[PDB]
């Protein structure tokens, strides 16, 4: 649960900073203390050095209100080591992991009848290559009609197969191979605004905020501005047409060996209202103390 | 039923004389210096007159107030006070070294920021200190000078000795005070005897009853928190005037000057005069306050002018009336 | 005209008191201006020229 | 916003320590601007106190600058009645502010008187004096007084101390009454 | 609301404001004419106290 | 004291303190006004003070 006192997940004000004050303000946070919304990713069957068929979760069947955006932490694990999901007589070392959303304004059932097919523009957060990539694009999908597709019979649910030990080589990491997976399942037209976002990798928690707003979709991160802390910042105003209304996540899968299966950290997912939060701005500008009226 | 033992029992107390004397330039603040607003000003007109007569009224009265304490206050005769007064007992805290110890240490532990009397103008160059003016308001220095201040105390603690021996103000009594602790501790019901053989014990118990009250300001000094509510007060009165510019009253701004460079002139014309409206009544508001202020600031003085000619230049007989205890 | 013609019209009369009168405080006159702030991109018209 | 041509003009190294009227691409007004250390978030180029009010500003060309206001002179005045004799007081400001960049009416004129540094600001109007008046009519401030005469000028002198009887402390057994 | 609110506000700390002080007055009383048999011609009592 | 919304504070002091207290004073005062001085307590009968 997200203790308020201890800064985790307040989004900064976006235009004004201040400075070693004690000072109400207006914003948009989620309540105190909420347990979040559990989606852990997990890697697939292996035998051996053979990647067999994936293993993933019923998270694709449910839709929630996109209300006024929501946080995510990442990395909610912190360099540690943990039981392998898929396998729970293994440990291995948790390493972090981005999720991708999915994210439109109208629902509807596939060709199986279940529920979760999007019509229109939707905007898709893919994450891709190591984690170094954040691909982003508000966009058009179609199903395809084969085996284990979504127009197509023998289907479950579509998901993202990773083999890191194709990608996360050193360099190359095989031109977005995640958008390859992605295109494996839908087909792709009438694109807006293609993003691309180099990143480093490491291993310390860090935040991710979505929201939107009359200017559009507003996407916030630590990573730019604060690394080594935990308060928020706006980084990316993407211009979307329409008012979201209804999200969902992409699960996501690992196609690594039997033998060298790694533990991935379950990030946290947390709604966002407006509230009216005491903060403690520090002479850096940075958050480190909070407090709440509701 | 008799007492065995006794001790000095210290009593602070603290009156509040006179509040922070303050004025404002009325359409300084209110219209902040552009000319199409002081057209828009100028059919009130009398109102920035009539506080302006409020608060010159109100500062002159505190003004009267003030001189007539530390005229009544001031003893016809005194003396001077060096290093080694009162003989054997040390109360060379009280000494002045001008200032005394214990307001410098008063002064020390309380929250006070001098409004800039030098170079407030050079401190807002390159340095409240600063927002004195931010939105535009006076402070008036005191009546009197700090020097003035201190001549006034250093008198009546010469003369404190001296006055009470005789009914009557007329003669001057400037004894040392040991046989003036002595003469006022025999007259509240001791026998001469006792304290003609005990002058050390007693003279050490009031040493060490002066010295207890030199860390004990703190939060439990009755005294001490009420000089911190009265400079609190003032604080938050100026901080009232300091904090309303941010209000809009229903305007799409707080600066006059982004309204007069942003919107249509007819539109701009009623946001101008429902900022006019919004800060004569906060003006208005505070022109009360300050008369009531006033007004409790001058009863208070008139009890600290009859407190300190009752109970400080004589002994005093009535029970508790100053002191808790016999005084 | 000057501070005294204000004070005299503060108090509604020709005879006022005497005394130390709180006045209009003046403001010295600015001495520039500064514009200078993140842009330097211009805004797309290709396809409207 | 739009854009302009600089060479100098708008630069605030240049127009540093002086009251402008800053336009800083969608904040306007007026003030001082004065070198600082970096205080606050470098990003969001803004910070504000808890009263709404800017602070100080992050610079493209080098860093955080502080502006308080565009500071100026509060007057009040001193006024005489059956003598038509007035003088102009500056509270809590040296004598460095002279005729020059003024505002509001106008300002009156004495005689032609130099401006008088005091505790309580620079005087215009006074006259020193070694005197010391226990009685005073016009409590100017601190320890200071205006002395009229019986057309004459207007004196300044200090406000002092009626020193009190003194009498002599014995250390003998005797008194002295 | 808030306007009642606000002046019952003010009537609130105006009638404790007098409280208070009619109560130090009563302790005045209390420990000058009650513990103690006073001289002062009707300060607390009609007649000779 | 709910359907408007203001609560009534309960008083300070109980009764029996006010109780306690005005029979400290109502015994003090038989004593302690026939010689000045408040170190000593005289608890003479009523009658003869
Ligand atoms: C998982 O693995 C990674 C890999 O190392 C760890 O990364 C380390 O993270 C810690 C935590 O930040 C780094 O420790 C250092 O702490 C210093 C203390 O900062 C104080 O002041 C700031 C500002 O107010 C507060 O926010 C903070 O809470 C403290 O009160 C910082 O000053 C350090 O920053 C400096 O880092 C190095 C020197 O350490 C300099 O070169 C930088 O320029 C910068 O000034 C830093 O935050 C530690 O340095 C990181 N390691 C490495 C190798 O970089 C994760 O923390 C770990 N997860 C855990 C342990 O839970
Ligand atoms: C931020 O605000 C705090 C709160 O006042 C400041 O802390 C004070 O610092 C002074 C100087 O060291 C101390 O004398 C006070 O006792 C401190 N107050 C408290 C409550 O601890 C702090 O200095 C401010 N920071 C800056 C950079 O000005
Ligand atoms: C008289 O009282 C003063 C005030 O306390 C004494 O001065 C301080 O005394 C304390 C201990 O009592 C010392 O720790 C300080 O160093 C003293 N201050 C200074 C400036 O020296 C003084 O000692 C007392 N004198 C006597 C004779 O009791
Ligand atoms: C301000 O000036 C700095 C130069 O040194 C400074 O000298 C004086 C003016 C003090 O401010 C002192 O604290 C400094 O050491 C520059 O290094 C700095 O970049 C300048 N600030 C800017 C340009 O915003
Ligand atoms: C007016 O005179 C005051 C008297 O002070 C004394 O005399 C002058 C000549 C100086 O020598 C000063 O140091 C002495 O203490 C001055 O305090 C005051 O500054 C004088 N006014 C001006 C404007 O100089
Ligand atoms: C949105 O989807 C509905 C349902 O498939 C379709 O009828 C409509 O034409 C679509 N509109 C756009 C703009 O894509
Ligand atoms: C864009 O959408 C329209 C309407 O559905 C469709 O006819 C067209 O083929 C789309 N464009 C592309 C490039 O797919
Ligand atoms: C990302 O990194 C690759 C590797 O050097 C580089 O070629 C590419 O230009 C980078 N893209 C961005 C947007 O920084
Ligand atoms: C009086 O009290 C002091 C300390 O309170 C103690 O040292 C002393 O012995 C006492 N004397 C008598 C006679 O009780």
């Amino acid at each position: 649960p997200i203790d308020v006192s201890k800064a985790d997940g307040i989004i900064y004000p976006q235009g004004r900073t201040y400075s070693n004050i004690t000072i109400t303000y207006q914003g948009l946070f989620p309540y105190q203390g909420d347990h979040g919304d559990m989606y852990v990713y997990s890697a697939g069957h292996a035998t051996g050095t053979t990647p067999q068929k994936l293993f993933v979760a019923n998270y694709s069947q449910d839709v929630k209100q996109f209300a006024n955006g929501f946080v995510v932490r990442i990395g909610a694990a912190a360099n540690s080591t943990g039981t392998v999901i898929i396998s729970p007589s293994t440990s291995a070392t948790i390493r972090k992991i981005y999720p991708a959303f999915m994210l439109g304004s109208s629902v509807g059932n596939f060709s199986d009848g279940k529920m979760g097919r999007f019509f229109n523009h939707t905007l898709v957060l893919l994450p891709d290559g190591c984690g170094t990539l954040l691909r982003a694009f508000y966009c058009i999908l179609e199903p395809r009609s084969g085996n284990h597709c979504p127009a197509g019979n023998s289907y479950t649910s579509f998901a993202t197969y990773h083999t890191p030990a194709t990608d996360c080589s050193d360099g190359n990491y095989n031109r977005n191979a995640s958008l390859n997976s992605f295109k494996e399942y839908f087909n792709l037209r009438n694109c807006t605004f293609m993003y691309t976002y180099n990143i480093t990798e490491d291993e310390i928690l860090e935040w991710f905020g979505i929201t939107q707003t009359a200017q559009g979709v507003h996407l916030f991160s630590s990573r730019y501005v604060d690394l080594y802390g935990g308060n928020m910042f706006q980084f990316a105003t993407l211009p979307v047409y329409d008012t979201i209304k209804y999200y969902s996540i992409i699960p996501h899968s690992i196609r690594s060996i039997q033998s060298d299966r790694k533990a991935w950290a379950a990030f946290y997912v947390y709604k966002l209202q407006p509230l009216t939060f005491l903060l403690d701005f520090s002479v850096d500008g940075y958050i480190r103390r909070a407090i709440d009226c509701g | 039923s008799i007492p065995t033992n006794f001790s000095f029992g210290v009593t602070q107390e603290y009156i509040q004389t006179t509040i922070q004397k303050v004025t404002v330039d009325c359409k300084q603040y209110v219209c902040n210096g552009f000319q199409k607003c002081e057209q828009l000003l100028r059919e009130y007109g009398q109102f920035c007159s009539k506080i302006n007569q409020a608060l010159h009224g109100a500062n002159l009265r505190q003004d009267d107030s003030v001189r007539n304490l530390f005229a009544s206050v001031k003893s016809s005769q005194s003396s001077p006070i060096i290093p080694g007064f009162g003989g054997d007992f040390n109360l060379t805290l009280l000494e002045p070294v001008a200032r005394s110890a214990i307001e410098d240490l008063l002064f020390d532990k309380v929250t006070i920021a001098d409004p800039g009397y030098m170079q407030g103008y050079d401190d807002c160059m390159q340095q409240l200190i600063c927002a004195q003016y931010v939105a535009g308001y006076k402070v008036l220095p005191p009546l009197m000078d700090v020097n003035m201040e201190a001549a006034y105390t250093s008198s009546l603690l010469g003369s404190i000795a001296g006055v009470g021996w005789t009914a009557g103000l007329s003669s001057f009594a400037a004894i040392p005070f040991a046989q003036s602790i002595f003469y006022r501790l025999n007259g509240v019901g001791i026998t001469q005897q006792v304290l003609s053989e005990n002058q050390k014990l007693i003279a050490n118990k009031f040493n060490q009853a002066l010295g207890a009250m030199q860390t004990g300001f703190t939060t439990t000094n009755e005294a001490f928190q009420k000089v911190q509510d009265a400079v609190n007060n003032n604080a938050q009165a100026l901080s009232k005037l300091a904090s309303e510019l941010s209000n809009t009253f229903g305007a799409i701004s707080a600066s006059i000057g982004d309204i007069i460079q942003r919107l249509d002139p007819p539109e701009q014309d009623a946001q101008i005069d429902r900022l006019i409206n919004g800060r004569l009544t906060t003006l208005n508001a505070f022109v009360a306050q300050q008369l009531v202020r006033s007004e409790s600031a001058a009863l208070s003085a008139q009890l600290a002018k009859d407190k300190v000619n009752e109970c400080v230049k004589a002994q005093s007989k009535r029970s508790g009336f100053c002191g808790q205890g016999t005084h | 005209f000057n501070d005294l013609s204000q004070l005299h019209c503060s108090y509604e009369s020709f005879d006022v008191e005497s005394g130390v009168y709180s006045v209009s405080s003046f403001e010295a006159k600015p001495s520039g201006s500064v514009v200078e702030q993140a842009e330097g991109v211009e805004c797309d018209f290709s396809p409207l020229l | 916003c739009p854009k302009l041509e600089f060479a100098n003009d708008t630069k605030i190294a240049s127009q540093l320590g002086n009251c402008v009227e800053y336009s800083l691409y969608g904040v306007s007004g007026r003030g001082v601007f004065q070198n600082c250390t970096a205080v606050g978030v470098r990003q969001q180029r803004f910070v504000y106190d808890a009263y709404q009010n800017l602070v100080g500003y992050y610079s493209d060309d080098g860093n955080y600058y502080c502006l308080r206001a565009c500071v100026s002179v509060p007057v009040s005045v001193i006024y005489d009645k059956e003598t038509k004799t007035h003088a102009t007081l500056f509270g809590s400001v040296a004598c460095e502010h002279i005729s020059s960049t003024m505002s509001q009416y106008s300002r009156s004129t004495r005689s032609m008187y130099g401006p008088l540094q005091t505790p309580v600001g620079c005087v215009l109007g006074l006259v020193n004096s070694s005197l010391f008046v226990e009685d005073c009519k016009l409590p100017l401030g601190q320890s200071l007084c205006a002395l009229p005469d019986t057309p004459g000028e207007m004196r300044l002198a200090s406000i002092a101390f009626n020193h009190p009887i003194q009498v002599d402390q014995l250390n003998s057994s005797y008194f002295k009454l």
